[PDB]
RNA sequence: AAAUUGAAGAGUUUGAUCAUGGCUCAGAUUGAACGCUGGCGGCAGGCCUAACACAUGCAAGUCGAACGGUAACAGGAAGAAGCUUGCUUCUUUGCUGACGAGUGGCGGACGGGUGAGUAAUGUCUGGGAAACUGCCUGAUGGAGGGGGAUAACUACUGGAAACGGUAGCUAAUACCGCAUAACGUCGCAAGACCAAAGAGGGGGACCUUCGGGCCUCUUGCCAUCGGAUGUGCCCAGAUGGGAUUAGCUAGUAGGUGGGGUAACGGCUCACCUAGGCGACGAUCCCUAGCUGGUCUGAGAGGAUGACCAGCCACACUGGAACUGAGACACGGUCCAGACUCCUACGGGAGGCAGCAGUGGGGAAUAUUGCACAAUGGGCGCAAGCCUGAUGCAGCCAUGCCGCGUGUAUGAAGAAGGCCUUCGGGUUGUAAAGUACUUUCAGCGGGGAGGAAGGGAGUAAAGUUAAUACCUUUGCUCAUUGACGUUACCCGCAGAAGAAGCACCGGCUAACUCCGUGCCAGCAGCCGCGGUAAUACGGAGGGUGCAAGCGUUAAUCGGAAUUACUGGGCGUAAAGCGCACGCAGGCGGUUUGUUAAGUCAGAUGUGAAAUCCCCGGGCUCAACCUGGGAACUGCAUCUGAUACUGG
């Protein structure tokens, strides 16, 4: 139910950094970042219209750690919801607990944050939530529970976090290891070389 | 029958059947006497017979052997015809 | 006769009852005449959990409808609540 | 409260009965054209006052025979 | 506030083209199966085939507060004794807590199963009038005085069994007279006529035949008029196909009268009239349970009727009625048929389309489980008893949803493999190493909720002669969970036990080498294979999915490819060889009228669930749930009169 294999392969295939490692290292010193995996990585894909749509959807999925079934269901919900579907898809992803745990800096990666969640190290409103896809709401307070507070992963995670751009819609107290999901992120909060409308196109045909 | 009470019910329903049959046969007899008088043209015999019949079609109604409406028609019908002749 | 009782809906281990007026012979979750309340035994009790249209319940009693042991309890409980 | 039908007499042969035809236009469920439909009713005519071709007003009543559940109310127009 | 605010195209005829036209693909969906693989959980689903046949258990009982009663076990007792003098065992007696068999009452018409039959004594929508209706309910009165029986039992007797035969004998809320009898039935009326049943709980003077009287309350019984629920009946529209089926019909269509039903009715019979149905599809033939809804589609449609709910029909096959408020009875009766079982050979017995289970058929569909704790049904004043309804558990990846199978760091980037022009590229931060976490599975510890009630006491009110009893409502005490090792929470051990499947020529995301050589083989469509095959088969690499993945089957979509919305017929499939013409469709222009079509409004109905919208509850989700909106439909009334019809 989770992708467990090599991670930089995914970045290499999509042509971009997917933040699947902590960021302690320039990614180009860990892999040949600008070349696809495999014997024929140097080869260029003269890539069809379907192809660009597929790869964009894969990219987003691989960023958030979501497999097809759940992600399709995410599209369905984005569509059902009011307002722009493409933007609704990203709101839903960005509201996941494993994700939010990552953005408050409690985990070096979404993979690490997910493990924190699954392993009962995260509370929401002082209540233990251990499922990664838990949808987090405005004004919620997610926190590292007392017993998980001395984990060195978390301190390192918060350090790296302090060096990333700081997300607007979250208020994080690094000392308490608690943080507040102030509001749903706008579209403008999220990276601009994500092409949701391509993903929207892939799932309407 | 297979079930204990099913057996008992068949026994009771047979008893009731022979009870009802007996009273019902009696009743129709007393109804038939009236129609027979009518068909012979006698007011008195037919009125007399109607008077014997009345209390028993009424009673068998009260006793559930027949419904009230049946008792009534019989009285209505015979009364109609006997009057129409004398 | 006509009776007022609980038809058990909800899910496994999470009972949820629909209070209904019905011909007592029909199945518990089958044909009914009128729906008249509900009863959640698993309500958090932070908010609601038991709602009865007492006006229509009484109307039906006035016309001879009987009442479950469990509905007879709910009614005394709800009458106490307010 | 007098529910009623209007139609014309297609047969007056029977003793104290009549056959009445009620005709109406109806939208076709699929192709939209308006189609003629007819409903023939066996109706009671005590006194046989209804002639064939007459236009008559009829009403629904209890069963009068295997096929009669309607009786005559009154004649409207006659002998065209 | 919101609540249908939604719609894609690709390959393939040709040397190439445009058109025509079929085939094929991308999508959703499934009660699925098979092949490979397979960790946990929540919720759902699970004989689609043979309405084939079924061993065994279980699935309908209950009331001693209707009745005679004791045979079991349980006490109790004058009196027998265990006697070691209060502990007792048996002989006895229903004395009573109870209770086998029996009469009696209520239930066995519900609940549960199936879809064979049925194109209509069906269903859906909407209306009618001639009716019954247990239990529950409001109203008003009865509940008087008698009689003959009978099961059980007793004696004698026949049977292998099933089950009988004689004569005794006895009870009742079993059964029948008699009285009483109207706001009931018949009748214009005068009049005439119809019923019943007791049983318990407690008790003050009072007293006897010590049974009770009598006092009191509960409950059942009878009558009549209502309510509520259920059911029967009637009309209209709609609800499959076929003309290689065009005529059908004697109870047939109607009328009169008798009979009949709970009730209208050719329901039935006699007589009379000669009708009734049919091209607006009768008759005949094929098929089929109908609906809410389900799947698909932007919609209009198309397909469909498991799981949930409503109606119908059936209960081995054909027929029949008896009992009953209700049945022509799913675990009742009778007859006939098919079939099976028992037998001492003479005779008997049974009907899983209830729940498990078996054989058979099949590509294929589960345990001969636990519990009445909860909801609900039957009986009972109750306690309670019964409940394969139901709640649960087992089995299966069948589906949906959730989670895991680790996280981070880790380079000249090892070995091995693979490609290479031998420079190197790749597998690949992948692995090893380094720290780090412990969900789930394992193991110990603790521990919600589904529980409302019911039981003893108590107190107050209504009762009443009464502080009894009864009933209601408060109080305290001790109690009721099949699931269950529950949900959930804490602790321990270690990355430890948890990854496979299909694909990579174009459509279509993913390319190379070796082997083979029109072979072996692939193939949804085009089309691959005779020496460079990205198409066969293996490998390395890659793509897509992931506890699944593929293949097959199946509906709709794309298919504007049955075209109502939404197409065509000169040469592509398609104008009858030509004309006349009935039915039918359509019909110039003016006025008046009508108001069926059409339009408007109002009212009722359109079950709930489902779908959709906004909320609420399970850690999330599936799932459960509140309210709304929607059900685009039907019907009645009242209007409007331009258009269509008269
Ligand atoms: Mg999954
Ligand atoms: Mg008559
Ligand atoms: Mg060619
Ligand atoms: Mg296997
Ligand atoms: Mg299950
Ligand atoms: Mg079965
Ligand atoms: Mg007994
Ligand atoms: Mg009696
Ligand atoms: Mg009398
Ligand atoms: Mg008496
Ligand atoms: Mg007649
Ligand atoms: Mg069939
Ligand atoms: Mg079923
Ligand atoms: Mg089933
Ligand atoms: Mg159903
Ligand atoms: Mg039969
Ligand atoms: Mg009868
Ligand atoms: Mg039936
Ligand atoms: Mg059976
Ligand atoms: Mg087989
Ligand atoms: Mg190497
Ligand atoms: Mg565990
Ligand atoms: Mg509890
Ligand atoms: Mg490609
Ligand atoms: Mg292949
Ligand atoms: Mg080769
Ligand atoms: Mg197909
Ligand atoms: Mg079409
Ligand atoms: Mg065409
Ligand atoms: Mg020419
Ligand atoms: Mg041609
Ligand atoms: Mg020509
Ligand atoms: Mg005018
Ligand atoms: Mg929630
Ligand atoms: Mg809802
Ligand atoms: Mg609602
Ligand atoms: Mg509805
Ligand atoms: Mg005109």
């Amino acid at each position: 139910a989770r992708y467990l294999g090599p991670k930089l392969k995914l970045s290499r295939r999509e042509g971009t950094d997917l933040f699947l490692k902590s960021g302690v290292r320039a990614i180009d010193t860990k892999c040949k970042i600008e070349q696809a995996p495999g014997q024929h990585g140097a080869r260029k894909p003269r890539l069809s219209d379907y192809g660009v749509q597929l790869r964009e959807k894969q990219k987003v999925r691989r960023i958030y750690g979501v497999l097809e079934r759940q992600f399709r269901n995410y599209y369905k919900e984005a569509a059902r919801l009011k307002g722009n579907t493409g933007e609704n898809l990203l709101a839903l992803l960005e509201g996941r607990l494993d994700n939010v745990v990552y953005r408050m800096g409690f985990g070096a990666t979404r993979a690490e944050a997910r493990q924190l969640v699954s392993h009962k190290a995260i509370m929401v409103n002082g209540r233990v939530v251990n499922i990664a896809s838990y949808q987090v709401s405005p004004n919620d307070v997610v926190s590292i529970r007392e017993k998980a507070k001395k984990q060195s992963r978390v301190k390192a995670a918060l350090e790296l976090a302090e060096q990333r751009e700081k997300p607007t819609w979250l208020e994080v107290d690094a000392g308490k290891m608690e943080g507040t999901f102030k509001r749903k992120p706008e579209r403008s909060d999220l990276s601009a070389d994500i092409n949701e409308h391509l993903i929207v196109e892939l799932y309407s045909k | 029958a297979n079930i204990k009470s099913a057996k008992k019910r068949a026994i009771q329903s047979e008893k009731a059947r022979k009870h009802n049959a007996s009273r019902r046969s009696m009743m129709r007899t007393f109804i038939k006497k009236v129609y027979a008088a009518i068909e012979a043209g006698d007011k008195a015999a037919a009125q007399k017979a109607f008077n014997e019949m009345q209390p028993i079609v009424d009673r068998q109604a009260a006793k559930g052997l027949i419904h009230k409406n049946k008792a009534a028609r019989h009285k209505a019908n015979l009364t109609a015809q006997i009057n129409k002749l004398a | 006769m006509v009776t007022i009782r609980l038809a058990r809906h909800g899910a496994k281990k999470r009972p949820f009852y629909q209070v209904v007026v019905a011909d007592s012979r029909n199945a518990r979750n089958g044909r009914f005449i009128e729906r008249v309340g509900f009863f959640n035994p698993i309500a958090s009790e932070k908010e609601e959990g038991t709602r009865l249209d007492l006006d229509r319940i009484a109307h039906w009693v006035g016309q001879g409808a009987t009442i479950s042991d469990r509905v007879a309890a709910l009614i005394k409980e709800v009458n106490k609540a307010a | 409260k007098i529910r009623t039908l209007q139609g014309r007499v297609v047969s007056d042969k029977m003793e104290k009965s009549i056959v009445v035809a009620i005709e109406r236009f109806v939208k076709h469920p699929i192709y939209g054209k308006f189609i003629k439909r007819t409903t023939k009713l066996h109706v009671h005519d005590e006194n046989n006052e209804c002639g064939i071709g007459d236009v008559v007003e009829i009403r629904e009543c209890r069963p009068l025979s295997k096929t009669k559940s309607w009786t005559l109310v009154r004649v409207v127009e006659k002998a065209v």
